[PDB]
């Protein structure tokens, strides 16, 4: 059944074709879309974008919009995709999550937008297209696969290009040795509180995370005799039992 | 090396011992130092038990102007601990075959030269001896994947 | 000391159902005693009549060979009835209810004036019983044709105790006076008075019978048939003595069934020779006595368990046929002579019979093994086995018991055609020393195997197979011309348990070379003829030998038996033995200079690896780098025996080509703190690395990969040096900042990804820190273990067959099929590859999760779990299995001294895997304990697929890969530019991976890796199966957690875009894919 396009609760239809497979002979990929404005820096006016399908990349989405401005005439200030989590490799942060120098919704995407007139636009052009594709699925603007998984995914038995890798690392180590010693000489001067306190720090600590960690991780004597009472008490017991 | 399988007009050893000759020992000891030595017996990850020994020799570091850089004692036990824990770490991990190819480039040394440089320098840190004591069974198989 | 008694009690509270099925038999045994009492005499008459007597009734008269004639039987029977008594198990009351059907005892004895005081001529002796048996059996029939109990009850003539020359009959209950529930055979047999003879000429060397040959059967048999009630006697005076006997008689009589000695025969080529009665009168002997000096070691008090060990104890321990053997008076005390007797021998001066030569020499020969092997597992404190003691069963299946089995398929035609066929020595002498063709042809040819292979062999037995125990009423004897003969049997059996370091050995030498040639030169040339030879060595040795030519798919030991077969037994005979060749040829023969002559336990291929390894690591040692390297030590399957196809030079497309080798430098207090700058640095030495080698090494070749197999850290570069030998090494980076840099993500993680990390950490420690020791010490154990790496590559194989290879790790793969050899309970270690993989599918499937773990220590025979580390691993089992008590995530529990948390290599599959691999395994120990082990058993044992898996996705690759893997149905170089290795090697074990890794919440994808081991004998077949999950069943609403490809008809359910979905997998695949099918 076709006609259907607008869930319950803010959610969009989007379909399109997909190619000739030899040993396929409907194919038909979805887009569930919503919009959504919060107050931060990128998470103002985005739409949500569940099963954006497989290695999804730039060029085809900046030639999917590309072609929607060649067909509907509609701006869109689009060069960006955040939260692209396709297999599901960067859900932690290992780098911030061990050490705190170079630091500081399953299956969707973030398509960000600049101007309400650019997501109004948009949208309801999103909105009439799925409708014109529920009333007619033949002639939507079809989807081009100039392949982008064939280049820029196809490294899994590429060698690596040395000095490219070179660079990467040389870079890499001279911007961390430089502000590893920026955190070691932080801590290595005179850390005195406003009101008298001068912060004791170890003498090869190089850091104050490893110290406030420190503290989050570390978070009497005898006797039985010697008194009056202890002498009575200990006369009563042998008295007692 | 002793002998152990004999074939084709060979003979088939294996790692039986490890000694210094005695003129290293000499050459190395010197007065206003203090000799640490340890010695574990240890058991490879075979049924060999080996007794490995140790000797290290304190060393006055390079702006030292006193003559005698002797141990506290407390240092010599201290060391004397380090080094017993790493060469019995670095044997129950090594076999025979790992452990003559570990002896051979003398990488137990540096190792124990870096456990124990926050304690007192240290020149000279050798192995000196090592030991065979009891050995597990033959296994034929295994001596001649050893040869080749 | 605590559950063995529980073991005990629970035992016989199963096997006690002794109050309602023993008293209709009871008083049915009444009844029957009656008719025989109500039976009527026969006056005496003689032979030139009762064979006309005999003639025209409907019971024939049995009869040994030949037939007795009227020239020399001038002989007369008289028909005495004697008392009735209830003997042996029913007499000592330990009745076994084993659903195949036990037996009862008979007393006819007979009187002391019937038969005459010359029993010692010419079995006239037991052709007497013959026609005292048969007219009493001729006459029973009459008087049940009188009583109208003709029609659920069948009298049969059959064999007593396999025995070809005492024939008994037995009741078959066939289908308020019916009986159909409990056990079905009743026997019948004769008894003799104690008294018939001459004390001196009832030892088994004696000879009177005509053309002096001794005659071990006769002398027994007669001495057996005259005791039948004097044991019962002195049994019971140790019965009233020991309040165990009962209990301890139960025990061992259900150690020796379950371990295959049941009372059946040896001699006649059966497996067996030995039962309840011989071990409980061997035990009443070792109660009465045991020393040298008179020393009693059985004392007649203790329990059960004390009784059964000291007597299997001593039978393991002390010898009894090769040399010396026990003996002891009944009518009391027992002594040790060292004189051996060449059979299975103890002896008595009451009844002065040798009481174990029912068994032969082979059989006395497994069970002193038996018996030392249950010692050896009764004193280990460490673990409980009795499931492995008792409640196992060895003998219900035919090759998990041996290890090799050959069908010596005997067209030997008639007996005019036996002198011109079987190839050996009939005659007179011989059927006086052995009665028949069966029980001759049984020693001459396990005599004739066992010299022809000796030291390759452990232990021998030899099966007449179709060996019929009854025949009917209208015949005298067996008529079968059962597969071109006329005797008992249709082929043989031959099997062997092996000695593995002396199978594939191509010379079996015999003894030195002198001026005067030896006896045992003599019988050496006089055995192998156109094999005798007199070769020299390298060491300067002049011997006889014969040297042999090795094969890959025929073990030697084979063609040994093939020749010693078709030469000293028969010159027509074959030999069958198939489900080795194909065994031995799903294994890839890999491309080698005269690989098809290298044997299976030739490890040269993966010892000339580890020669350029051995390269390599000394040019890495002499190269100089910032810091010293702490050691470079190699981790890889082929390092430690069990990569598939054993490596050739230049092989790009095989998987272990890149083989993994971990290098450390010192510990450096100058390591970064943050793990992607470490890496970093790790790469940075890496690179150095690479920079010296290809400066100065020049002939190595060498480029980066970019590891993603732990996660969450995208940058392990390890680079691949291509040595000039035609090998590839991954090189890892160990630093001692390493481990605590991960323990200290699993500290400050939040507190949802706290399993998370440490699941990623337990990859970590399972890649670099816990298979160190993992390879090194399977690369001990498997010089101890020698068909380990055959059968892991076997194993291996089967698992990329059936397409879980992808997903269970190899290390666990490794451990489940060592399991079989570091405690093979109670089968013996593997003496084949056959034995090994099937014995690795029994545990598989024999072995339960949710109750038991695998918990064993791999180690050599003769650095043990002890009973604190056993226990530990046993609490932290139960841990897991409290916290998730069905395997939810955790399914295998596999663990070691190695590595004692278990979940290090068994954690991450599905459980829709792990519930496919056990089923596979009930399904291939079904189909084995069914059918029998055939050509098109193993043929669909390793037929993938064809079952519930969902999906079929069928692959090529543009060209071929089998050349350029190295399986022989040639590259020689590497490319100038070593992008081309990419094009090279196939590329669907990653993509699944990714794919899998992107569908992990709605199908489980699976494939193969090793592509043209399953894939055809080109070399391109792969496939792609999907499972959905189990919450993916139906059509529900979209939410957040959804995970899945959704595709909404209404506005309220969504369903899967399964179309969509395979269309990106060709998109993804487009090149290699071929074909899609949905089950």
């Amino acid at each position: 059944i076709e006609d259907i396009s607008a869930m319950k609760n803010g959610f969009i239809v989007v379909p399109f074709k997909l190619p000739d497979h030899k040993a396929l002979p409907a194919s038909l990929h979805f887009m569930f879309a919503k919009r959504h404005q919060s107050s931060n820096s990128n998470e103002s006016d985005c739409l949500f974008l569940v099963n954006l399908p497989l290695l999804s990349n730039i060029e085809h989405m900046k030639k999917f919009v590309g072609q929607l401005c060649g067909k509907y005439d509609t701006v869109s200030h689009v060069e960006e995709l955040l939260y692209n989590d396709e297999f599901g490799l960067h859900e932690v942060d290992l780098s911030a999550l061990t050490s705190d120098l170079m630091s500081s919704p399953r299956n969707t995407a973030l398509l960000k937008f600049v101007d309400a007139a650019s997501i109004n636009n948009c949208w309801n052009a999103l909105k009439k297209y799925s409708n014109l594709h529920a009333k007619h699925p033949n002639e939507l603007f079809e989807w081009t696969y100039t392949t982008p998984s064939f280049t820029t995914f196809v490294n899994f038995y590429k060698p690596l290009d040395i000095d490219y890798l070179k660079e990467d690392i040389h870079t890499h180590m001279a911007i961390f040795e430089q502000r590893e010693a920026q955190a070691q000489e932080d801590v290595q001067s005179s850390i005195v509180d406003e009101d008298g306190f001068t912060l004791v720090v170890g003498k090869n600590t190089k850091s104050l995370n490893s110290i406030r960690k420190k503290i989050l991780n570390k978070n009497k004597k005898a006797k039985k005799d010697f008194y009056r009472f202890q002498v009575r008490e200990r006369k009563k017991q042998e008295i007692n039992q | 090396l002793r002998v152990d399988e004999v074939q084709g007009k060979n003979l088939l050893t294996n790692f039986h011992g490890m000694d210094f000759t005695t003129d290293k020992l000499r050459s190395m000891v010197r007065k206003w130092q203090t000799l640490i030595e340890a010695n574990v017996t240890v058991k490879t990850s075979d049924d060999y038990v080996l007794r490995i020994f140790a000797i290290a020799f304190t060393r006055k570091q390079a702006n030292q102007v006193k003559r005698h850089s002797y141990a506290q004692s407390s240092h010599i036990r201290a060391i004397r601990k380090v080094i017993s824990e790493i060469l019995t770490k670095e044997v129950q991990g090594s076999t025979l075959a790992q452990l003559t190819s570990k002896l051979i480039p003398e990488v137990i040394n540096k190792e124990i030269e870096n456990a124990t440089k926050d304690i007192f320098p240290l020149q000279n840190i050798h192995v000196r001896k090592v030991k065979l004591l009891k050995q597990p069974k033959f296994d034929v198989g295994a001596l001649m994947a050893l040869h080749g | 000391s605590n559950i063995f008694k529980l073991q005990i009690d629970e035992l016989l509270e199963q096997v006690k159902l002794k109050q309602k099925h023993v008293l209709k038999v009871e008083k049915f045994l009444h009844k029957l005693y009656d008719i025989l009492q109500e039976i009527p005499d026969w006056e005496e008459k003689s032979l030139a009549e009762v064979d006309s007597f005999f003639k025209n009734k409907i019971v024939s008269v049995p009869f040994v060979d030949p037939k007795p004639i009227p020239q020399n039987t001038n002989y007369k029977f008289n028909y005495k009835k004697p008392d009735i008594s209830l003997i042996g198990s029913f007499a000592l009351k330990a009745g076994i209810y084993q659903p195949n059907g036990s037996s009862i005892d008979t007393l006819l004895t007979m009187p002391k004036e019937l038969f005459e005081k010359k029993d010692f001529l010419n079995f006239r002796c037991l052709h007497k019983r013959s026609v005292y048996l048969a007219y009493l059996t001729h006459h029973l029939l009459i008087l049940l044709k009188k009583d109208k109990l003709d029609s659920f009850l069948q009298l049969e003539y059959s064999y007593f105790d396999n025995d070809p020359l005492l024939p008994i009959l037995r009741i078959s209950c066939s289908k308020d006076y019916n009986f159909y529930k409990t056990r079905f055979s009743i026997n019948l047999l004769i008894g003799f008075p104690y008294k018939v003879f001459e004390p001196k000429k009832l030892l088994p060397n004696r000879n009177c019978i005509r053309i002096l040959p001794a005659t071990p059967l006769y002398n027994f048999s007669v001495l057996s048939s005259s005791t039948h009630e004097n044991y019962l006697k002195y049994l019971y005076k140790t019965k009233k003595q020991t309040e165990s006997f009962v209990e301890a008689t139960v025990l061992g009589r259900l150690w020796l069934q379950q371990r295959g000695f049941s009372s059946n025969m040896s001699h006649s080529g059966s497996l067996g020779g030995f039962g309840t009665f011989e071990f409980t009168i061997l035990m009443a002997a070792l109660l009465n006595g045991g020393g040298i000096n008179s020393n009693k070691i059985l004392l007649h008090g203790f329990s059960s368990y004390q009784l059964f060990k000291g007597v299997i104890k001593y039978l393991a321990t002390m010898d009894l046929c090769h040399d010396g053997h026990l003996q002891f008076h009944s009518n009391p005390a027992s002594k040790y002579i060292d004189e051996g007797f060449q059979t299975p021998t103890l002896f008595d001066k009451s009844t002065k019979v040798n009481i174990l030569t029912k068994m032969t020499v082979s059989s006395y020969q497994i069970l002193k093994e038996y018996a030392g092997e249950t010692l050896r597992m009764l004193n280990n404190v460490v673990q409980d086995q009795f499931s492995n003691i008792f409640l196992t069963n060895i003998s219900r299946f035919d090759n998990l018991k041996y290890d090799l089995c050959y069908d010596v398929q005997l067209p030997l035609g008639k007996y005019n055609n036996l002198e011109t066929s079987l190839a050996a020595t009939f005659g007179s002498m011989e059927r006086v020393k052995f009665i028949t063709l069966e029980n001759f042809l049984a020693h001459k040819i396990t005599n004739v195997a066992r010299y022809a292979l000796g030291d390759r062999i452990k232990y021998i037995q030899i099966e007449m197979v179709g060996q019929k125990s009854d025949f009917p009423i209208t015949k005298r004897k067996v008529y079968s011309n059962t597969g071109g003969n006329h005797f008992n049997f249709d082929f043989v059996r031959v099997k062997l348990i092996v000695n593995p370091s002396e199978c594939d050995k191509l010379v079996t030498k015999g003894p030195a070379h002198s001026e005067t040639m030896s006896t045992e030169a003599a019988v050496f040339k006089n055995f192998w003829g156109i094999k005798s030879s007199l070769r020299r060595f390298k060491d300067g040795s002049i011997t006889h030998c014969c040297v042999w030519s090795t094969s890959s798919s025929e073990p030697i030991i084979s063609s040994i038996v093939n020749f010693a077969l078709q030469k000293h037994v028969s010159k027509k005979a074959q030999i069958s033995n198939e489900t080795i060749k194909k065994f031995h040829n799903f294994l890839p023969l890999p491309n080698l200079p005269s690989s098809a002559k290298t044997s299976v336990l030739n490890l040269s291929s993966f010892f000339n690896l580890k020669k350029s390894f051995d390269d390599l690591y000394k040019i890495i040692f002499q190269m100089k780098l910032p810091l010293s390297v702490k050691s470079i030590l190699p981790v890889g399957s082929a390092f430690r025996y069990t990569s598939l196809c054993q490596p050739v030079p230049f092989a790009y497309s095989d998987p272990d080509f890149f083989q993994d080798v971990i290098l450390e430098f010192e510990t450096s207090p100058k390591w970064p703190d943050e793990i992607t700058s470490l890496e970093k640095a790790k790469t940075a030495f890496l690179l150095k690395i690479q920079e010296e080698l290809s400066a100065n090494s020049s002939t190595y070749r060498s480029f980066f990969s970019r590891d993603e197999s732990i996660p969450y850290n995208l940058e392990i570069v390890t680079l691949n040096i291509l040595t000039p030998e035609g090998y590839g090494f991954k090189f890892r980076v160990l630093t001692e900042r390493d481990e605590i840099l991960y323990l200290r993500a699993i500290a400050n993680a939040r507190n949802e990804l706290k399993p998370e990390l440490e699941a990623t950490f337990l990859k970590f420690t399972a890649k670099y820190l816990a298979s160190v020791r993992h390879t090194r010490t399977l690369e001990n154990i498997s010089h101890s273990y020698q068909f380990y790496s055959p059968v892991v590559r076997l194993f291996k194989r089967w698992l990329d067959t059936h397409l879980l290879l992808g997903h269970i790790t190899d290390e666990l793969a490794e451990l489940i099929a060592i399991k079989p050899f570091v405690d093979p309970a109670p089968y013996f270690i593997p003496g084949s590859l056959e034995n090994g993989f099937l014995k690795v599918l029994k545990f598989i499937s024999q072995w339960n999760w949710k109750d038991d773990p695998l918990i064993l220590d791999l180690v050599k025979p003769e650095e043990r779990l002890t009973l604190a580390q056993y226990k530990g691993i046993q609490m932290n089992f139960t841990n897991l299995r409290n916290s998730d008590p069905n395997g939810t995530h955790l399914q295998f529990f596999v663990a070691s001294k190695n590595d004692p948390s278990g979940i290090l290599y068994s954690s991450g599959i599905p459980l829709p895997i792990a519930t496919r691999l056990t089923a596979l395994a009930k399904v291939a120990v079904n189909l084995l304990q069914t059918h029998g082990l055939n050509q098109q058993t193993i043929n669909l044992l390793f037929t993938p697929g064809l079952k519930d898996y969902d999906f079929v996705v069928d692959l090529r690759t543009p060209i071929g890969l089998k050349s350029s893997c190295g399986i022989l149905s040639a590259p020689s170089n590497f490319p100038e530019n070593l992008n081309d290795l990419s094009e090279k090697m196939d590329p669907t074990y990653q993509l699944v991976k990714y794919l899998n890794l992107k569908y992990k919440n709605s199908l489980i994808l699976s494939s193969r890796k090793y592509i043209g081991v399953n894939g055809g004998e080109k070399g391109d077949k792969n496939v792609i199966t999907g499972l959905i999950k189990p919450l993916f069943k139906g059509a529900h609403k979209f939410r957040v957690n959804l995970d899945c490809n959704v595709k909404p008809v209404d506005d309220e359910n969504v369903i899967l875009n399964k179309e969509a979905i395979f269309h990106e997998i060709a998109a993804f695949g487009n090149d290699m894919v071929i074909n899609f099918e949905t089950d």
